[PDB]
């Protein structure tokens, strides 16, 4: 069965500038008929995969005129000028010249903008939650680019390891900024036991520590 | 306007059975399901014109009421690694909006939705201990939308764990509510947690 190679990163890209997205087919896609039975698809974030090309060349309906693609039967590149922040997500490359009908494994289009240091918020366990017999602080590192970020927990300041939890969102449609939540769950025993917890992220716009806490006294 | 609409889909342990359908608005046509997973990425599975993947043989039944444009997939004892996101797709143009499928011995867990409290003022809602993926979770019933940020939730110890922030002028909280709509459908549980300031 074909196998669609493509990589799952793109080189990054400014907005109003240029990429392109490679895919390599295993098996030529160009047939006698002079047309190439190769397609492109996003998948934007949240949302199913759409059509942007068919047969290679052709722009699908409602597709910016930006986007456009060319290639031979087994290599081909997706180009997108004037790149938008709203062209963000996962481009996939297809056939369909046999069953098993298959695809690239999808790259992803990534943009470069200005860097932004993250918002930090940090939150107490809820009353809510306290009743329940479990205590969770978090913290929201927010709006930040690049999309490497380090986190750190202390209570009383001593650093924590365990009963953290990590989530990242992928790249934003409209700022092209990247998003962190890190949440260290307790039990209430424990939590009413120690007096400060703090939340600190190390990024590349401070050299310094960007650092938030609370203090269960004041 | 072509329209693929699906539904079915939702969580078994393994050897469940579940059916799942699609329904195409606006005879011609050909039908597939592709299913999607972070470790397989999209894979074909089944087609109607009937056609199967190579895994799913013996397991999966295409079929299609061509009177009701309502394409069905009949999915029997169910293997783990059948987990993931199955998407009507009529080749080449039209995809669906895609139903979760999840077979996992784990049985179906309600979460606990819990409001994060303290110019502009982040808040948030803390969705934690649910099974299966996926909850939605609204702030204002989608009044805020802008400045929302929903993690994706991981799974610890065989339960999910989601957050939310919302960041918003000062002036609009807490003089005015901040909402978080939480549901999870596996377990018919929809929430409404407001946001107090502590």
């Amino acid at each position: 069965d074909i196998v669609m190679t493509q990589a799952a990163f793109s080189n990054p890209v400014t907005l109003g500038t240029s990429a392109s997205i490679s895919c390599r087919s295993s098996k030529s896609l160009l047939h006698s008929d002079g047309i190439t039975y190769l397609y492109w698809y996003l998948q934007k974030p949240g949302q199913s995969p759409h059509l942007l090309i068919y047969h290679l060349s052709n722009l699908a309906s409602g597709v910016p005129d930006r986007f456009s693609s060319s290639g031979s039967g087994t290599d081909f590149t997706l180009r997108i000028s004037r790149v938008e922040a709203e062209d963000v997500g996962i481009y996939y490359c297809a056939h369909n010249v046999e069953l098993p009908r298959t695809f690239g494994g999808g790259t992803k289009l990534e943009i470069k903008r200005a860097d932004a240091a993250p918002t930090v918020s940090i939150f107490p366990p809820s009353s809510e939650q306290l009743t329940s017999g479990g205590a969770s602080v978090v913290c929201f590192l927010n709006n930040f680019y690049p999309k490497d970020i380090n986190v750190k927990w202390k209570i009383d300041g001593s650093e924590r390891q365990n009963g953290v939890l990590n989530s990242w969102t992928d790249q934003d449609s409209k700022d092209s900024t990247y998003s962190m939540s890190s949440t260290l769950t307790l039990t209430k025993d424990e939590y009413e036991r120690h007096n400060s917890y703090t939340c600190e992220a190390t990024h590349k716009t401070s050299t310094s520590p960007i650092v938030k806490s609370f203090n269960r006294n004041e | 306007e072509v329209k693929v609409e699906e539904s079915g889909g939702g969580l078994v342990q393994p050897g469940g059975s579940m059916k799942i359908s699609c329904v195409v608005s606006g005879s011609n046509y050909w039908m597939s399901w592709v299913r999607q997973s972070p470790e397989k990425g999209l894979e074909w599975v089944a087609e109607i014109r009937t056609y199967y993947a190579e895994s799913v043989k013996g397991k999966f039944t295409i079929s299609r009421d061509d009177s009701k444009s309502r394409l069905y997939l009949q999915m029997n004892n169910l293997r783990t690694e059948d987990t993931g996101i199955y998407y009507c797709f009529l080749p080449m143009d039209y995809w669906g909006q895609g139903t979760s499928v999840t077979v996992s011995s784990a049985k179906t867990t309600p979460p606990s939705v819990y409001p994060l409290a303290p110019s502009m003022v982040t808040l948030g809602c803390l969705v934690k201990g649910y099974f299966p993926e996926p909850v939605t979770v609204t702030w204002n019933s989608g009044s805020l939308s802008s400045g929302v940020h929903t993690f994706p939730a991981v799974l610890q110890s065989d339960l999910y764990t989601l957050s939310s922030s919302v960041t918003v002028p000062s002036s609009t909280w807490p003089s005015e509510t901040v909402t978080c709509n939480v549901a999870h459908p596996a377990s018919s549980t929809k929430v409404d947690k407001k946001i107090v300031p502590r």
